[PDB]
Formats: structure tokens, C-alpha cells, sequence
């Protein structure tokens, strides 16, 4: 990708996360489990939603447009009006098929500078309390129960908390 | 304790075109292109199309008998005609200004047809009998149902100057015709008159037509010609016809009502009791995806045609559920 | 001791829309599309547009009394006709290829009046104090300026056979009428010559014209018409016109030049003491924005038109002064 | 944004750096500040300037074009030059509006990436000698005078200078 | 120890645009706007093109004398025609639908010409010896090569009425000339009949010509005038000429295919021993990109002409070597 | 650059580089040298030559054009066949020229972001056995023979085969 997290250094997705495009996977004593980000997720549906809805809109409704006869004193004007149609065909043709590939690249490079960004967000937060494990993954140097990881997931993360716990385990 | 951060996946093999890559499959996406139809011919907004039939529109204009005749007041949408129409112009000749006659019809949305001159009370001391075998009905020889074969009467054709008042309200549709006999012979036999003409006149049309007597190859077994002509009669305006001969006299004109959004098509699918609001040839589309590969040739709200094959946007990610 | 990195904010409300999302408060941004004008018609690159008042382009060519008369040789950029043009054809008839016409006439940007053939010198015995009612001025009847109609004098049409060569250098627009009485009676009355015929002969114009008589409805108090016709003599040729009877002779021609960028528009506009570069039905264009939505119809080196309401484009950053 | 910095872990904007788009305030024993980075400002002026200008270049003169006249025997034609300007028109609207709204994003996106690269700049500059407070902050472990302060923000940072301190008071 | 990592550089001089910068140095890149020509006249995918040479499509299809003739049967792929073109239209007058005609001739990809009407067969009673000075040849005066000045024979010119059947299995392109004298004595004197007519008739073509006798300028230094008409008799129809006088009567007519692809050009290039699947007035394309700023006239499979001067896209890094 | 890696951190090319677009220079005991990376370098390969082959087919084959002619009579015809062809000729002047523009910026966008994530990759493989002393440069804490630098560049180094000779070096 665009950013290296989406088949980057996160190699592949999850299919137990359903209800979200993207998430958190923790593990601790109390057990594991998914748990969709709403935030990140929610805006990249709203900005993913007026993109499609702004491509719709752009193209106007087409009304009626059908062909003409000509008798055959008026080969001139009948060439010039299949010239008018084939020209605008291959013009609409040609921007919807560029249109399409264009936001179909820039949509995967959102969603790539989504995940790195939730990414980089939870790594600011966990400071050197936690290491990064690589594949996306933060192990903690100190015990953080589902409290911690909600704090986690919702961006008020305590530092000061366990940072004498994580100072200790990190040695 | 550790915690991941990752996205999703599914068992989605939907498959998107980038310009970096092709085929790269993604958890969602939207189709674009339209490329489903009915296959049926649907009433428009709720009004049902015009179907010729065996008729085209000039056999329909000009009254030709074998086509069954449609109801005297009549509303369409838009008008179909058959791939196969082989019931048009009967008797050969040229019609003057058809296809402009075509575009005039595609914006126009009812008509109604009227007696403009009565059979027996227009046309005295000429004959109104005249039939043509090239017009032939039910095997017998017949003729036009909107048009009078105006010949000689007890040898002689007498000038005739008949007129008609636009009081309808709306356009009118006159048609008429001008017989050319292939020699002198039947011009006399028919006419009485070797140097005939015919004069039509409104306040905007203004026109005369001159017999032209020569042998002419056998088209549907007929050497003569009959040029078809028309024109427009606004409200309130008079048409006037003078002729000594060689005319082919209207007896039903059209009172015609303008629209918009409608249009002649060229269809082989049938009418069904069904509505749309965008119909092709090849049936009727409902949807409201920006794009559609069926046909170029749309009536009402549709969307826009394209040659392509695909139009399909990803709003998912690129589906890794390894 | 701290140091942080951060952007700008100020109080701008200004917004722009993106493709993920709209309305975005944005520093800086610069609007592309054109929305203001003048309301005035002002000149293009210093020439003077040519106002033809309550005249149109055949009532202006042809000569129509009720009209003021312009100078003799007259210059300009483009040509302005009001919507509400009750002066143009006032004899009922049909002019022959105006469109055309005025699509010559969209080229032009200058001509000179001068008399082609003058009143008493061209056409010896032969009447030419013909007027009508159809064009009246100042209540008396009357009849264009740059047409003289000529009818019989002493009980006698002469053939008339006149000529013209061009040495003007220049194309030369002439204009002609061909006159058609609803009866015999008023031809003989008029031209003495119930089988009259017009001939119109150039280098490379050649047309024959024959009275056609019929009775027509009322047109302007008139049974009558009055088809006109036009040329274009090339520097060096010369046209010949031959005549015995119903020829509405040519008296003042016009002396054409041809320019570049010129065009005919329809305004409700004033003319002011203004100079632009862009002009419009609507009003004058001073911009050099990319984008306008005022009028499609542009004279001169104007925006492109389109049918937005907004373009604006982000230079600066999201605006979040909070 | 797509690379996290405006409207991510820089939460707002500065009203009182007036003197350009991207900057810096520092705070220290002889004071505090705002200071605007005049490199990336000036190159992102640059860029924008000939965004803009090449959006308005590639726009040409529309030169006179007036409606034409037929008569009530030429309506194809007619219908054919109405045709014509409509799916003129229909074109060149759905092409400004398209490349404006590409444009804007892409201009946000540009921004977004500036600030970043001025952060990661200054924090690669840093190293170790101060520590990420977040917010798009830096709090140093010595002291950090306006001589200081300069050579941080002209890239001139020494970092073995003040190595020492920063590790005596970072312990 | 230490590990870098870095990116490629060269000794490139490519540059490339950008929205956010202009003229960038690149490593790698691609040019898609083809400006490179041969400046010859090939073969269109092997087929060579019919070059018309001092002759134009009028001057060849009525046979002036002036240009070397053809072989009887051609085949070609486009039509060429020089830019001084001075041989055309040799005796003044109009040619009728001469541009529709072209139209035509730009689908068509062989002639055969054949002889319709034998000169000393098809027309007795009548002088098939007219010559005139405007059509000269060698010094002497001429006429064409595909018609016949049809005059009269010992003082009688009979009335003429001849026909030809369409066995060839392919259209047939028919041309013929309608003389109009400058008085009515030369009238007499070439065809006895001062009321003289010409008719042509097939299964879809009906025309009646009468001529139209008034002094002219002098034009080729002749004051008459010949207008040209054409037509194309289907396969099977049936053509038949009837006239007693001003008859230019064809003797040559052309047994044309249809084809794809083709189209009429003016070229100043001469014709050499190559091939090509793109063709321009200025010389043939050899190229895959895209796009080309060469000449908008194109025929066969060439790429989208363009007014670019630049249009390369980058595919390696910015280029810094320093 | 848009990523910052490309005439950013990393100030120049390497012209000794001549078997790819990305790769990595490499010094110790046993010697220096250059050295591509295949991956990144065939993946950019691919991309770009997608992107280029799509432009090319995107422009259908030009049949046959030609102009017409039109006699004295049909100005108005003759006026709106020049109007669509011009209108035509615009138009694809216009598209070709932005398309050209538009691909450019994002070619040099992905490069730029290729080199990025390539840094990246080493960096997180590498953690603390070696300190950035900037310009996309690493400075091992432990000694890094032709294997170890084979197993940097192929994505498979060993951290706990080394951490205790970096944590020694690194005191
Ligand atoms: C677009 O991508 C899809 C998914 O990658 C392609 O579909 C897949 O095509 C491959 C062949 O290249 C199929 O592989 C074969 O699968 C059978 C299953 O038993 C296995 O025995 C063979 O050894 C081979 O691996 C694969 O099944 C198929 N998958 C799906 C879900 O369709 C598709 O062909 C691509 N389209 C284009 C035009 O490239
Ligand atoms: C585009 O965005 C601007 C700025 O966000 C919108 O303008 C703002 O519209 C809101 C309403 O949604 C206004 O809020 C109201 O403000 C009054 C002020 O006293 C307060 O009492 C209400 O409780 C409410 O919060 C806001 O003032 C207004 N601001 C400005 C600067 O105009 C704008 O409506 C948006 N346009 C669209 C089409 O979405
Ligand atoms: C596009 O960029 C290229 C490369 O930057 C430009 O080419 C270069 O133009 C400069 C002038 O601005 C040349 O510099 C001069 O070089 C001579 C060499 O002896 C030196 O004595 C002068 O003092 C001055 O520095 C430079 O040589 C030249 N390089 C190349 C490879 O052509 C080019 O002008 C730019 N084009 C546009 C339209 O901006
Ligand atoms: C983020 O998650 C944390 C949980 O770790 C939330 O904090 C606690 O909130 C509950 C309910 O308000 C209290 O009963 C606990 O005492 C809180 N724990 C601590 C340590 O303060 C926190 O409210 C969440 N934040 C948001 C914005 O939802
Ligand atoms: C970046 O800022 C520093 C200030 O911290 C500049 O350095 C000093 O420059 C002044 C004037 O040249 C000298 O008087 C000082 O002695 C310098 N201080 C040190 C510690 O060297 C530096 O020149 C600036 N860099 C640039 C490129 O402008
Ligand atoms: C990456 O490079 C390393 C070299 O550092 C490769 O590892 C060695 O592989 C060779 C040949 O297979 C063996 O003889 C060595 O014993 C290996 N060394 C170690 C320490 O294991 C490694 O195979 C490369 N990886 C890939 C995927 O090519
Ligand atoms: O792709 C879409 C989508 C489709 C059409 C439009 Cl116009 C806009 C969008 Cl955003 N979605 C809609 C909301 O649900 C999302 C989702 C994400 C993860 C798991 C399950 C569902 C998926
Ligand atoms: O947005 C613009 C701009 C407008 C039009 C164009 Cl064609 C190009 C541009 Cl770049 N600016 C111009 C320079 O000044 C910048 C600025 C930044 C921060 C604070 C104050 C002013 C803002
Ligand atoms: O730019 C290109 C290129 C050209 C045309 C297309 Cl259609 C596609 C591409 Cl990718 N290259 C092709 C492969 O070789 C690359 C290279 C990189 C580094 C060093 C030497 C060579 C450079
Ligand atoms: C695919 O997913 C859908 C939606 O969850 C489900 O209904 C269907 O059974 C699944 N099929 C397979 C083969 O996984
Ligand atoms: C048309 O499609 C819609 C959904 O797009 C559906 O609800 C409706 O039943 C269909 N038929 C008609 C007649 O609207
Ligand atoms: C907004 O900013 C402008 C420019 O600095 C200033 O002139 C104006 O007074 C300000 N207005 C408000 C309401 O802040
Ligand atoms: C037109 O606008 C410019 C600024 O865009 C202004 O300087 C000028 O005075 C205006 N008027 C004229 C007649 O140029
Ligand atoms: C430039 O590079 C090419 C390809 O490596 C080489 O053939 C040529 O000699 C070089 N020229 C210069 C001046 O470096
Ligand atoms: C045309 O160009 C190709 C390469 O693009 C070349 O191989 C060929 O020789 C050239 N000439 C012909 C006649 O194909």
C-alpha cells in the first residue's frame, strides 16, 4: 500500500472483527478478543459514503436521446451527427473508466492512512510502557487488564499509571 | 498482555481495477454499470407508448389500409416502430420532407383524428371513387383512408378551390398528394387537363405543384409517381387548396398537442402492464446507478451509456483473509 | 523548556468541498468561477457594437421605413438585436436563405450603403413610385429604402435588362424581391404581362423566378406576397438582373468586410460608455477567472461557461482555530 | 487527514503564527514564542501557486460563440447543434467540478504531509535529548536557549552538545 | 558497521511536469506524444490510394481532357487530391450536390468504368461531335471523356429517349449535363426546340430539367452555362434519359464497391514504395503511443491528435546524482 | 516529496545503484557495496507499468477522420462541423494534458512512498541493535557481516542473536 500497513508490516486482516473496518485484537488474563474502532471507522464510512454519492451526482440525468433519418441527399449531415454521438460515447466512456480507477487507488490509500494512522495513535499513547512486537502488536510491560484496554482503545491511556510497573519489568 | 491493531476481512471475492493494479479483491465495493432490463416495452411515467404496427410512420400518416386503424383521439409517451415495416408508402413515390416530418412527430405528444374535408361534400362535380391496386386491402384494390383520388367526373374536371379554418386550438397536421401519370394518355383519361397544376396556400406556406409526364421503371408494378407533401396549419390560420387536377385531396387531418421527452424508436420486444421510467429498445431499465452498457438509444430518465464492461467502485479494503 | 510544531489558523469562513468531504473551512482558497457583470452593453476592444433598435436583420437589410437610418458606412464588433423586433418583414413573404444570412452577416464588421442603381437613372419606363400600406411610416404607406418596386408605366412594362459591376473591392451584398398578386387581374393591372419572368445572373449566381397567382389569406392586410432573395457579388463580377414585370428592384447594396470574432446576440441591455473584452446579453465580463455561470452566448475572450454554482479551489490549510 | 498531523495528533491550528503555513513555538527561561518555518512555507507556496495557475492554463479563451437560427423545415439540425452544446456543456461543467474537488483533496493532503515531515524533521533532530509529550511537542531534557531554539528550527541541532545533560536529567 | 537506504539515480536529462511543480528531472520516463513522420504517401495496409493528380473529384469523375486517364478498373484505400487543382470544372456552370457526392465517394474503395451509352449506338439522328474551347485538350478544343454534347443533326434534333438496365451487381455512379445557352438563337440553332426539356428517371430518381436562356458573364470566356447532376442506380434498377435537346448525355459510368475506412485528403507529399497503418496529408504515422500533434486528418489506425507540444509521463524517481 | 523520503531525509541517489530503484548500501569489516532491493524495485516495476499500459488503452484507436466540404449556401453547417471538431479537439487536448500532470505527481508520490516504507521495514527489524545517524542511515551496535547483512536485506535478521552484543555496546 500507499502507507505499509495495509499488506505492509500488518501482513493480513481479520475476519473475526465484523463489525468494523478497523480495530483492536487484545490478550490478557481475562481472556482476548476483537473489538471494532468506531471512531476511525465511522469517518471513513461518512467520507467513503459522499464519495460514491458525489460520483452519482456529478453524473447528470440522462434524458431522452435518440438517433435521427436522413434521406441519401444527406450523407454530410448524417456523419456529422454519428460523429457528435461517437465522440462524446468514447469521451463518457473514457471519464467514467478513469474516474473509477482513480478513486478506486485513492480509496485503498485511505483506508491504508487509516490503519497506520490508529496504528501510530496507540503506539504515541503506550509510549515505551509496551514494545512493539512487529505485525501491528504492542506486548505491555505491565499487567493491563480489560479496563487498560479500554482505556487503550478510547485514547486516554495512563501513563503515569504503570509507568514504575513497566520501568521494572523493562529493567 | 499484548494488543494488535488490524483491520477487516471477509469472504468477499468482489474485484476492483486500480490504476496501480488490477484485480484486487476488496472486502466492499458498489456497481456502477447497469447492464439489467426487462426485456419488455413499458408505459413512461405512466402514459402508454405509441405502436405502429405493421405501419410505419408514413403509412401511419398517410392512412395506409392495412394497418389496423387506431382510436380517432390518441396520447402516447413515445412511438414505436418495427423493425419490419412493410406496410408504408403503398403507391411509389417521394416523400417530401419526411424525416423532418419525423423530428416534428417526436416532440409531439397526442393527436386527433379529424374529418378535415367530408367525402361527399368537399369535392362537387368530381369523382372520389379512385383506388389503386398498389394500396390493395383485404386483395381488392384500395387506397389511402386520410387521402381522396380526385379524378374527372362526366369528362370534366372543373377547378376546385376548398378551403379550411383552423378553429382546434392547436397545430394541425395537413397532408397531401400529387399524381404524376407516366404518359399524356392517362393524364387526359384521369384529369381532362394537359396543362393541370395545384396551389397550396396558408399564411406561412406557401407552395405550386406541376404535373411531370415521362415513363418510369415499374415500382410495385406502377409507372406513375405520387409525391407525398405536408405541412403545419397553426391555430387559427386557413389552409387553401386550388387545384384542376392531379391532386390527392386530404380527408383526415391531425390535431397535434406538443411534449417534451419523447422520441421514435426502433423495438422488437412487445408491451407488457408494466411502468418505468427509462426505456430502451431492448426493454426497460430500473435503476439508479449512474451508468448502463444495454443501448445508446433512452427515452426518459435514464442513466448514462457507456461502451464499458465494468464500472465497479471499492468502499472496502483490499480483503486479505489469509 | 518545550518547542512544538504546528499550522495555521485565522478567521476565515471560507469553504470548498472535496471528494471525501464537504463543506471544509479552509485559510486560504480562490474562487474560479465568475459570477458578476456589469449589466451593460459596452464595446469589444474599442469597437462599438451595432445596435439595430427596432429593427431586426432582414428589416435592417431590406430597408424598413419605420426604423432610423444608420450612417453610410458603419463598423463593429458585434451585432445586437432586441428580443421584442416588431419591424422586420413588413410585406408578407418569405426570405430565402436568411439564416444563411445572418450566419454571412456573423462574420462581417463593416459595411458601406451605397446606391447600386439609382432611382432616377436605372429604369426608364418603367413606374417606380410603387408603395404600400404593409409598410407604412408616419401613418402614409411606404416601402424599404434599399428596394424600389417597379409596376407599369403608360400602360406598358418594357423588358427592363440591367447590370451592375463591381469595382468596390470588396464583397457586395445585393438584395432583391420577387412580388406575387393574389389575381390575374392585379398582374396585368401591375406588370401588363400575364407570362412575366426575373432573371439573376452572376458569376456564379444564376436563378430564374415566375410569378405564381393564388389567393392567400390575409397577411398584414394583404392577399399578396414578396419572397426575397440575396447575393454576394465577388470583387470584379458583375450581376445582371432582366426583368418583365413583379421584380422588387435592388436600389442600395451593401459594401461588406470581413472580420474575426463577431456574432449576433439578442440583449435587453443599454449601451453605456465601457470597453471589455468579454460581452454578453447579460453584461460585460471584466475577469480573468477560468470558469463563468452568467450567459453560454460570449462575444470576445470570455470565461468558459458552465453550470456550476461554486468552484473554489483550497490554497490554504483546514481552518481549526479552536 | 491522510497522514495523521492536521486534525490528528496536532489537534488545532495557530492564530498567532501569522507569518506562515507551517511553524513553531517554543517556550524557555527567556520566554515563549511563535516562529514560522519560511522553507516548507515557501515550497508549499510555491506548489499551490503552480497548482492553481496551471488549473487556470489549462482552461483556454473561449473565443465568440453565438447561437445560430434555422427554419421550421430544419429542425434535426436544430436539434443536432442543441445536442452538440449540451453535451458541451455537460462535459466541461462535470470537468471543472471533478478537478476541483480532486485538487482540494489532494492540496488537504499536501498540507497534512508538510506537517508531518516538519515533526518527524524536528524529531529525528532531537533524538533522544528531549521527549515526545504528544501534541506535536517536544520537551527537552537541558536547557534550550533561543540559540538553541534557532538551531532546531534551521537544522542545526547539536545533538552531542547537550548529550550529556539530556542524560543526566532523563537518569 | 552501517546499512543505508537509498534510491536510484542516472544520468537522465528527462523532465516532466507535475500539478505541484514544473520541468522535474526524472530517472526514467515515457514519451506518449508521437511528432515523428516520414513525410511520404504509403499504402494503407497494402492498399495504394488514388491520386487524382492536376484533376480534382469533379474534373475526374466528369473526364476533363487535361488529366492523364485512368486505368479502367482502380481499387484504393484513400482518395488524394493536389492543392492547386487547377483541371476541374472546365465548361462554367453548377454542380449539384457535388459535396454529398464526394461524401460518397469517401465510403467507396473501387470504380470500374464501363461504357453505359456507346457513342456511335446509342444516339441516332444526332450530333455526338460537340467541342468546346473551355474544355481544351492539346491546343484544339474538347469535351469530356464520360459525357456527349448531344446537338442537332440536319437541322432536326428528334426527340431522344434511351435507358439503361443495372446488370453489374453493384451501385452505378451516373452523371450528366443540362447546356444552357445565352440567347434563344444559339438555342435554335444547337437544338431546333426553343420549349425543350430533359427528363431522367429510375425506381428512386425523378428529375425534370428545362433550360433557362439569359445573357451571363463571361466565365472561361463563355456566357452559357452546364450544370451537372449525378445519381446511383441500384443493382437491378433501371436509368432512362428522354430529351429532345440541351441533353449532355452521359457515355461513361462507374461500377462503384463500398468500403471502410477510406476518406478524400489534400496532400503536397508524393507517393513512394512504403506502408502504412496511419496516413496524414503530411506523411505517414508509424507509432503506438497514444497520442500525436502531427495533423488532426488521419486515416486508417492512427493515434488521437492532440495540440500538446509535450506529453511525456514519468515511470523512474526525481533524478538527484549529486 | 509527499513522504518526505525522497529529496528528504535522504538527500540524494545513489548513481552506484544500478540494478533497481530502491536498495541499500552496506559497510563493514569484510567491505562495502551497493546493493538493490528485488522486491519493492519488481512490485514498482509492475505498478508502473499497469499505470502506463492503462493510459495507452484508455485511448481507443483513432479511425479515419476527415474534414468536409460544404458549398456557399451551408455556412451554418459548415460552422458547427468546425464547432465539434474543435469542442473534440479541446477536449482531449485537456484530458491528455491533466492525465499526463495528475499520473506524474503520483508516480512521484509512490516512489517516494516505496523508499519510505522500505526505511521503515529496516528500522523496525533493526529496533535498538543500531541508532539512526540520519540520512536513511544505520549504525549497527554489533558487528554485521555479509550474512547479517543479507538477512537485513532479505527481512529475516536475527534481534536475539545480537541484542546482547548491542545492549553492551550500547551501555
Ligand atoms: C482475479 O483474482 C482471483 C483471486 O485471486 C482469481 O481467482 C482465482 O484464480 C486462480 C487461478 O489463477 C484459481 O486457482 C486455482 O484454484 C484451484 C482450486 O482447487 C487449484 O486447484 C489450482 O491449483 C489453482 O490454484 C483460484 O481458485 C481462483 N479463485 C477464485 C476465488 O476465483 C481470478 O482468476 C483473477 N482474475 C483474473 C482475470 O486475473
Ligand atoms: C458549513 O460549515 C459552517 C461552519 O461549521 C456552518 O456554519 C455554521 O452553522 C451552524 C449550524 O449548523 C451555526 O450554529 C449555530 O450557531 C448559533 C450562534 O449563536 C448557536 O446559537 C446555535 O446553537 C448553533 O450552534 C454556526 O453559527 C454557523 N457558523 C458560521 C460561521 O456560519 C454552515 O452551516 C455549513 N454549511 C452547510 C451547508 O453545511
Ligand atoms: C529544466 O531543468 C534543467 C536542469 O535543472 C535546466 O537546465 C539547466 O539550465 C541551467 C540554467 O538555468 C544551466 O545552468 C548554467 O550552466 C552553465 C554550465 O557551464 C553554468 O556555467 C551557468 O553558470 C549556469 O549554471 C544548466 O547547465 C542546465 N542544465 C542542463 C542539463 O540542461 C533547464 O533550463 C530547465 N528548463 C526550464 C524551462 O526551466
Ligand atoms: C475509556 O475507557 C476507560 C476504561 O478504561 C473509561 O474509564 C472508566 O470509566 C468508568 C465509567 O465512566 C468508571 O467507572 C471508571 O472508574 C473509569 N476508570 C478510570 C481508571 O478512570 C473512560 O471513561 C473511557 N473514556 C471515554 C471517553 O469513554
Ligand atoms: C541556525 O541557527 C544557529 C543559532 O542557534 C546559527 O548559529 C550561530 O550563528 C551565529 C551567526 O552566524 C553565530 O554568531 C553563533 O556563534 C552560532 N552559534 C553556534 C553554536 O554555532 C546557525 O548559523 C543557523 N544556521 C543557518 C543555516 O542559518
Ligand atoms: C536471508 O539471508 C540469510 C543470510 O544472512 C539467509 O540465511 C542463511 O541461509 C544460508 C543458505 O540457505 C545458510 O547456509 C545459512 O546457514 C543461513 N544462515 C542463518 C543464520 O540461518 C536466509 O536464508 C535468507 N532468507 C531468504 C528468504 O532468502
Ligand atoms: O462498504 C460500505 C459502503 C457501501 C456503499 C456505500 Cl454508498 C458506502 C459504503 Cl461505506 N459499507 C457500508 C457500511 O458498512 C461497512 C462495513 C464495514 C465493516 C464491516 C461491515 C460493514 C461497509
Ligand atoms: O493561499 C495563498 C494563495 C492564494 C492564491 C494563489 Cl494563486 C496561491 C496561493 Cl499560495 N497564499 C498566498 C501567500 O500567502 C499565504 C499565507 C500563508 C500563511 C499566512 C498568510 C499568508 C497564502
Ligand atoms: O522506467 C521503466 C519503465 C519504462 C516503461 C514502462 Cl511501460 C514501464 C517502466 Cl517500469 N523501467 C523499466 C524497467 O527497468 C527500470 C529500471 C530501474 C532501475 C534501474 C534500471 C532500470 C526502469
Ligand atoms: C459468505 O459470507 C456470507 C455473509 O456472512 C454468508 O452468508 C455466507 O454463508 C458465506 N459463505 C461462505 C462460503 O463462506
Ligand atoms: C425497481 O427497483 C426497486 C429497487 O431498486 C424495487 O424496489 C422495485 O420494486 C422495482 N420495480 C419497480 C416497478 O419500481
Ligand atoms: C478577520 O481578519 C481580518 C484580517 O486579519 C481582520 O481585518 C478582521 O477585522 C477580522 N474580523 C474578525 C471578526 O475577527
Ligand atoms: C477590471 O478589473 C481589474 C481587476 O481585475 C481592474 O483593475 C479594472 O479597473 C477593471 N476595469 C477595467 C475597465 O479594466
Ligand atoms: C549516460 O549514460 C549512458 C547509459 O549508461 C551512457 O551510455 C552514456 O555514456 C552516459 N553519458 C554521460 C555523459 O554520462
Ligand atoms: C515501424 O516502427 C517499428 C518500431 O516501432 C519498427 O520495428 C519498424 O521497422 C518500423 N517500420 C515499419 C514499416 O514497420
Amino acid at each position: 500500500g500507499l502507507f505499509g500497513a495495509i499488506a505492509g508490516f500488518i501482513e493480513g486482516g481479520w475476519t473475526g472483527m465484523i463489525d468494523g473496518w478497523y480495530g483492536y485484537h487484545h490478550q490478557n488474563e481475562q481472556g482476548s478478543g476483537y473489538a471494532a474502532d468506531q471512531k476511525s471507522t465511522q469517518n471513513a464510512i461518512n467520507g467513503i459514503t459522499n464519495k460514491v454519492n458525489t460520483v452519482i451526482e456529478k453524473m447528470n440525468i440522462q434524458f431522452t436521446a435518440v438517433g435521427k433519418e436522413f434521406n441519401k441527399l444527406e450523407k454530410r449531415m448524417e456523419n456529422l451527427n454519428k460523429k457528435v454521438d461517437d465522440g462524446f460515447l468514447d469521451i463518457w466512456t473514457y471519464n467514467a473508466e478513469l474516474l473509477v480507477l482513480l478513486e478506486n487507488e485513492r480509496t485503498l490509500d485511505f483506508h491504508d492512512s487509516n490503519v497506520k494512522n490508529l496504528y501510530e495513535k496507540v503506539k504515541s499513547q503506550l509510549k515505551n510502557n509496551a514494545k512493539e512486537i512487529g505485525n501491528g502488536c504492542f506486548e505491555f510491560y505491565h499487567k493491563c487488564d480489560n479496563e487498560c484496554m479500554e482505556s487503550v482503545r478510547n485514547g486516554t491511556y495512563d501513563y503515569p499509571k504503570y509507568s514504575e510497573e513497566s520501568k521494572l519489568n523493562r529493567e | 498482555d499484548t494488543i494488535c491493531i488490524g483491520y477487516h476481512a471477509n469472504n468477499s471475492t468482489d474485484t476492483v481495477d486500480t490504476v496501480l493494479e488490477k484485480n484486487v479483491t476488496v472486502t466492499h465495493s458498489v456497481n456502477l454499470l447497469e447492464d439489467s432490463h426487462n426485456g419488455k416495452l413499458c408505459r413512461l411515467k405512466g402514459i402508454a407508448p405509441l405502436q405502429l404496427g405493421k405501419c410505419n410512420i408514413a403509412g401511419w400518416l398517410l392512412g395506409n389500409p392495412e394497418c389496423d386503424p387506431l382510436l380517432p383521439v390518441r396520447s402516447w409517451s413515445y412511438i414505436v416502430e418495427t423493425p419490419n415495416s412493410e406496410n408504408g408508402i403503398c403507391y411509389p413515390g417521394d416523400f417530401i420532407d419526411y424525416e423532418e416530418l419525423r423530428e416534428q412527430l417526436s416532440s409531439v405528444s397526442s393527436f386527433e383524428r379529424f374529418e378535415i374535408f367530408p367525402k361527399e361534400s368537399s369535392w362537387p362535380n368530381h369523382n372520389t371513387n379512385g383506388v389503386t391496386a398498389a394500396c390493395s386491402h383485404e386483395g381488392k384494390s384500395s387506397f389511402y383512408r386520410n387521402l381522396l383520388w380526385l379524378t374527372e367526373k362526366e369528362g370534366s374536371y372543373p377547378k376546385l378551390k376548398n378551403s379550411y379554418v383552423n378553429k382546434k386550438g392547436k397545430e394541425v397536421l395537413v397532408l397531401w398528394g400529387i399524381h404524376h401519370p407516366p404518359n399524356s394518355k392517362e393524364q387526359q383519361n384521369l384529369y381532362q387537363n394537359e396543362n393541370a397544376y395545384v396551389s397550396v396556400v396558408t399564411s406561412n406556406y406557401n407552395r405550386r405543384f406541376t404535373p411531370e409526364i415521362a415513363e418510369r421503371p415499374k415500382v410495385r408494378d406502377q409507372a406513375g409517381r405520387m409525391n407525398y407533401y405536408w405541412t403545419l396549419l397553426k391555430p387559427g390560420d386557413t389552409i387553401i387548396f386550388e387545384a384542376n387536377g392531379n391532386l390527392i385531396a386530404p380527408m383526415y387531418a391531425f390535431a397535434l398537442s406538443r411534449g417534451f421527452g419523447s422520441g421514435i424508436i426502433t423495438s422488437n420486444a412487445s408491451m407488457h402492464e408494466c411502468n418505468t421510467k427509462c426505456q430502451t429498445p431492448l426493454g426497460a431499465i430500473n435503476s439508479s446507478l449512474p451508468y448502463q452498457n444495454i443501448h445508446p438509444v433512452t427515452i426518459g430518465e435514464c442513466p448514462k451509456y457507456v461502451r464499458s464492461a465494468k464500472l465497479r467502485m471499492v468502499t472496502g479494503l483490499r480483503n486479505i483473509p489469509s
